[PDB]
């Protein structure tokens, strides 16, 4: 019985699935950064 | 438009048209537009760097911004007196592409100074106004050298905010409209070429001309100069109090979370929690509504004080202080009035830090009648006298002609103490009850200072609707002085405002 409690927790188990990325670069007017979520659907 | 904000500096570069067909009487009145043009910017207190620049056929730097008194009020002044219509004597054409070609070569020294990709070039935005009539005929189109500072900014729809340009026609010229649009091109739908009389108009326009939403420094005193604008937006700090006597009684705003007001309007008792209190709000014009955290009454306060010896009513220390409920969102509806003998009034009047109480009612009540104005109910500004010294006793002595609330009445002193200021003589307005406790402020150097508070006086016209009436007693009106009441204001606010020395 410990054995499939342990089993099935481990099978149903969910993670943040964070996929943040971050864009940056030096234009002639300066240097300017981004920040994207995607911790749970789409940006832009 | 023009975006005054404390973020960044500001660049104006005021060019004038010196040529012969411009006559020398013209070129003072652009003088005068260029004085009140300066003068309206330096009220902000924002970082302005200003440069003026004569031009006929050639163009005289008469100042730089890469000089530092560029972002001095006084030094820039000085330099546009010193312009003298016979300095370009030797060559009186019409040369503006010279005068935009000085403009460039300044940019690209100050560039070179502070660096290409320093922010201190980055954050600064420029605007260059034109008085001239526009009738250019050599030296070539200004259009060119328009388009040439165009890239040394990198002018784009990206960085649109970062360039002004204007070109404006001021006084009894022979002005040619079709010169004046290709200089001041139009962006969005905003113009940038303008036909005036006189200054007074370029006054107005030049009040359209700045976007003073940017900042949030919320400084006193910067009501709105433009009959155009509402009248809450014209005095922020004037706001509107009801106890439960449902009666309406009116304030002024002195901080964020401050409320003044007369100590008499408050007759149920000292149950704050039942008063409300509206402020003027961008939102809505019925304003936001407010609860009042604390109500400090003043301890001398009593009506029926001198009921021994007849007097009904005595106004003494009618003054109520309130605390409300959240700090108020400032903006260009909800602004405070800074109180005399402060620094922030000190700052607002460009005076030096080694001020004094008895030195700023000295500055503001500087002569025997000086005009006032209070708030009606319906927010409308009227014109009132400020009488002093020995007019004082003047004003107060038609109180020994009452008839109603002074049945017993021998010495007029015992009612109309030092802390009553005097109104209501020649043509000056009468504030009623509904108006009672609102501001009494003086306007001076673009800024508001309050002086007193409405209290009592000897006739309601309001009993929108004004009626005059001359018949004894003639009308006659007493303002609390705030500067007598010093001492229990500094008691109550000296966490909230630095009060300068006695
Ligand atoms: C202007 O910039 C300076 C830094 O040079 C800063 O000290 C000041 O607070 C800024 N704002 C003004 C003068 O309104
Ligand atoms: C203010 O309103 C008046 C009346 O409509 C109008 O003539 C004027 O152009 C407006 N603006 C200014 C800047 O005076
Ligand atoms: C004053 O009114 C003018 C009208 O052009 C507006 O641009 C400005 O934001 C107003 N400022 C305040 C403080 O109400």
């Amino acid at each position: 019985l410990d054995a499939l409690s342990a089993y099935w927790i481990a099978s149903h188990t969910t993670e943040e699935r964070g996929l943040n990325v971050t864009l940056s670069s030096t234009g002639r007017n300066g240097f300017k950064s981004h920040a994207l979520q995607l911790n749970n659907l789409e940006e832009e | 438009k023009i975006q005054i904000q404390r973020s960044g500096h500001l660049n104006l570069y005021l060019l004038l048209d010196c040529s012969q067909s411009v006559s020398e009487n013209d070129f003072l009145i652009f003088k005068e537009s260029a004085s009140l043009m300066v003068d309206r910017i330096f009220s902000f207190e924002i970082n302005v760097s200003v440069a003026i620049i004569t031009f006929a056929s050639e163009p005289k730097v008469l100042m730089s911004v890469l000089n530092d008194n560029s972002r001095d009020m006084t030094e820039v002044i000085s330099s546009l007196e010193n312009a003298n219509y016979k300095d370009h004597e030797n060559g009186t054409g019409t040369n503006t592409y010279a005068a935009l070609n000085s403009v460039y070569l300044m940019m690209n020294n100050q560039m070179r100074l502070l660096g290409m990709e320093t922010m201190a070039w980055q954050e600064i935005r420029h605007a260059i106004i034109l008085l001239t009539d526009g009738k250019s005929n050599m030296g070539g189109s200004p259009k060119t050298a328009v388009d040439h500072i165009r890239e040394i900014l990198n002018i784009n729809q990206k960085r649109n905010d970062y360039l002004d340009i204007y070109a404006i026609g001021v006084g009894k010229l022979d002005v040619d409209w079709r010169e004046l649009n290709e200089l001041g091109s139009k962006k969005d739908g905003e113009r940038h070429a303008f036909i005036l009389q006189d200054t007074k108009a370029l006054h107005q326009v030049f009040e359209h001309m700045l976007d003073v939403s940017k900042l949030t420094d919320t400084i006193c005193g910067v009501g709105n100069m433009s009959a155009n604008a509402s009248d809450q937006e014209r005095t922020p700090w004037h706001v509107t109090i009801k106890p439960k006597s449902q009666e309406t009684c009116r304030g002024a705003l002195i901080s964020d979370q401050w409320v003044l007001t007369a100590a008499h309007c408050f007759r149920d008792g000292n149950d704050h929690s039942l008063w409300r209190v509206n402020v003027g709000d961008p939102k809505s014009q019925w304003g936001k509504e407010f609860l009042i955290e604390k109500a400090v009454i003043s301890p001398g306060f009593d009506v029926f004080a001198k009921k021994n010896q007849g007097i009904l009513e005595f106004y003494g220390d009618d003054i109520a202080l309130l605390k409300l409920a959240q700090k108020v969102k400032m903006s260009t509806h909800a602004r405070p009035i800074c109180l005399p003998c402060t620094m922030e009034a000190n700052l607002a009047l460009r005076r030096p830090q080694g001020s004094t109480c008895r030195d700023h009612e000295n500055e503001l009540l500087n002569k025997q009648s000086v005009p006032a104005h209070f708030v009606a109910l319906n927010g409308s500004k009227l014109n009132i006298n400020l009488k002093m010294g020995v007019e004082w006793t003047s004003c107060a002595e038609v109180v020994s002609q009452e008839k109603t609330m002074f049945p017993n009445l021998t010495d007029v002193r015992e009612v109309v103490t030092d802390q009553f200021l005097c109104s209501g003589t020649q043509e000056d307005e009468s504030p009623c009850k509904g108006e009672a406790g609102g501001a009494v402020f003086l306007e001076r150097r673009f800024r508001f200072f309050q002086v007193g508070l409405v209290s009592w006086g000897l006739y309601n016209p309001c009993l929108r609707k004004r009626a005059p009436r001359s018949k004894v007693p003639p009308p006659r009106d007493f303002h609390i002085n705030l500067f007598r009441m010093q001492p229990w204001l500094r008691q109550h606010l000296g966490d909230v405002l630095n009060f300068l020395p006695l």
